[PDB]
């Protein structure tokens, strides 16, 4: 289950 | 100096407590905090609550017998004005009491003491106007994307991005991310900035300037805005202000892809109800696959274990197909936020976000759609960006 | 030596399904226990699901392909044949998997043993019948007065007691008590037992019977009623068997006053209106109390801290002047059960049961200071006042 | 809270 690549975040 | 005498009819005074209510819908610790405000001065009743972080007014017509203000328990006010009939409501402050009449029945409330009762926070001034629906619905699609857990306080709020033509509404909880933009009414046209609004009572908060045209937005002119640390949201009699968040936002315009490999689109009332049936086998709610290609997308669920359900789906498809998996209540939230009749998909990997977005008739055509792509992206006014699962394999 | 292939429109399917998986077990001993047992023969499909406690089986019509049985995951198909569109829905049994699919939706579901899955009891013989609508309004009246509480399994029952033609129904939790007799078509003259029935399933059952067939209570003939320990109910292609409780019930009937010392009449739904108004401030203290005078009873509730409520409402009263107080939930649940324009109350003192019985708008039951002799009625409702303050 | 006078009960 990833995360949207929000930098930072994820 | 004098006490509080006034009469209105019940669903007007009704209507003005309920929107406090709605507004601050939990019980805070201090008990005081619980108490709503009732101010009767000239021809007018103001409603107001306020728990340091949300306050919430509305003012009404009211016969005002004799001026005054009297703090009473909102939760008690909120029932009774709930309840009773339709009739002329009586209000009488006497001593520390107040006589509520309506009919044939009477209430007698104690009062409680304006002491330590916080003062009301200044709206701050006018930033702006929109009309009241679109800004009440923006709000609506845009919550749904925010996060819940306090434990990652940037998450629990809507970004707020003013730039004198535009209005960006957005949020994420790592998984969606919704953007919404918005045209308006700006006070100042050279105006820039951004804030962090919490999103849990927001939407609710937005629906101020309902019964009107507009709603105002009031964050501060010119250099100072933000400055106050409230956004004030007001129309109609009603208004609120909402202390910001003065936490960082993630820098989200990265993640919004200007091309796709495969788009989609496809009817959403359909979608949806496929959605819902055949996630009826996946366990823990985990996971809904999509195999698109021409003409059709096969949707499914499940394992031998325990079942599996499929369905099959007209769609308007370009591109190779792709097989990609999602979080099925992630996937209709996203679905049911675009309040459009079609949907339209934006793909690159099975391991990549994907793009939704409402069709509208305006829409400029992909050109060379039935081609090879990459496709470039469609101009939208609202986007739901998704993260994929990983498929079992 | 075949396997079910049948075919049937989407709502005939899920209004039985549904019927039937809904009385399986919470935690199933064996993944077999969870199972609805389907079974197709010449023009006719049985859905049946087992349970200790109670059993239901559903009949309706099917297009049968090819006869056969199959046990399926009953809360899963229950949950499907509810969402589904409403056109014909395809089963086929291959091996170890049931296809159930229906227009453009699929679905592959695994099979159990059927050779595990216990037999239904078979229903007694039957005891009488009575109106659908007869029975809804019974059980309704009466079950809203059972006790909930599984450590006082006696109180959990809905009493039934029958003697020819008339059933007299009664449930209690200690603070109401509720009775209701009724006229019925029973099977002999001379039939004559007395049962004690879990009220949540019976209460299920009544009001799935609304709009249907006559309703067969069967709990058999002559002087072997009761002694399966169970009660059937069976209508519109459905029937079912309860087990019985095993327990002693108190003994009721000595409660009801026969005379008061005040007797009241009130408009029930003005009652039932005001009674909702008042209680608003009363959450800590839960009662409401009535100030009884000739005319007219002030309503109220709450405590200075908290907050005050009260209304006037008019009354025929005749007798002793009476201040009285009650749980609202209480009365207001008994109000409802009358089914009448209004309502008589009738008193002895403030410690001492109040008996709530149904009024007509056309009648008016007095001359001098009492005591009052009780109307006869087919329904009461029983309640204990709580204690005032101070 | 008193209970009506069940035998048994109260
Ligand atoms: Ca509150
Ligand atoms: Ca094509
Ligand atoms: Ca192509
Ligand atoms: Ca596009
Ligand atoms: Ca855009
Ligand atoms: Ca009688
Ligand atoms: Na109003
Ligand atoms: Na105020
Ligand atoms: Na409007
Ligand atoms: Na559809
Ligand atoms: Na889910
Ligand atoms: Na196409
Ligand atoms: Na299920
Ligand atoms: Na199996
Ligand atoms: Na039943
Ligand atoms: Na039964
Ligand atoms: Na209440
Ligand atoms: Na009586």
């Amino acid at each position: 289950v990833p995360t949207l690549p929000l930098v930072p975040x994820g | 100096l004098t006490d509080l005498t006034f009469r209105l009819l019940r669903e007007s005074f009704a209507d003005a407590v309920s929107w406090v209510a709605k507004n601050l819908p939990a019980r805070p610790a201090v008990p005081v905090l619980s108490g709503v405000l009732l101010t009767g001065s000239d021809n007018g009743l103001t409603i107001s609550g306020f728990d340091y972080e949300v306050s919430a007014e509305a003012q009404v017509g009211a016969e005002i017998v004799s001026p005054g203000s009297v703090l009473v328990s909102g939760r008690l006010l909120s029932d009774i004005t709930r309840a009773l009939p339709n009739k002329p409501v009586d209000v009488h402050v006497e001593g520390n009491r107040v006589a509520l009449t309506c009919g044939n029945a009477r209430f007698s409330l104690p009062t409680m003491p304006v002491e330590d009762y916080p003062t009301l926070p200044t709206l701050p001034e006018e930033t702006g106007l929109l009309p009241a629906e679109l800004f009440a619905e923006a709000i609506s699609q845009v919550a749904i994307a925010a996060g819940r857990d306090d434990t990652l306080p940037m998450l629990t709020g809507i970004r707020v991005e003013i730039l004198g033509e535009t209005v960006v509404l957005a949020a994420t909880d790592r998984f969606r991310l919704a953007v919404r933009e918005l045209k308006w009414s700006a006070s100042s046209p050279d105006i820039e900035a951004a804030v962090l609004v919490p999103a849990k009572t927001l939407a609710e908060a937005a629906k101020a300037g309902i019964g009107g045209s507009d709603v105002r937005l009031s964050l501060g002119t010119g250099p100072g805005v933000g400055k106050d640390g409230l956004l004030g949201i007001s129309g109609n009699g009603k208004r609120s202000t909402t202390r910001l968040l003065d936490a960082e936002f993630p820098k989200f315009r990265q993640l919004l892809p200007t091309e796709h490999t495969a788009v989609a689109t496809m009817d959403v009332a359909e979608l949806i109800e496929a959605i819902k049936l055949v996630a009826l086998v996946a366990d823990r709610g985990a996971q809904v696959r999509m195999e698109f290609a021409d003409g059709s997308v096969r949707l499914s669920a499940g394992a031998d274990d325990v079942g599996r359900a499929e369905e099959d789906l007209v769609v308007d498809y370009a591109g190779e197909p792709l097989t990609i998996a999602f979080n099925p209540t992630y996937l209709t939230d996203g679905l049911s936020s675009l309040r459009s009749e079609r949907v339209s998909f934006g793909f690159t990997t099975a391991g990549k976000p994907a793009l939704l977005r409402p069709v509208s008739g305006d829409d400029r055509p992909v050109a060379g759609l039935n081609g090879n792509g990459p496709f470039p992206a469609v101009s939208t006014d609202y986007v739901y960006l998704l993260m994929p699962v990983r498929l079992p394999g």
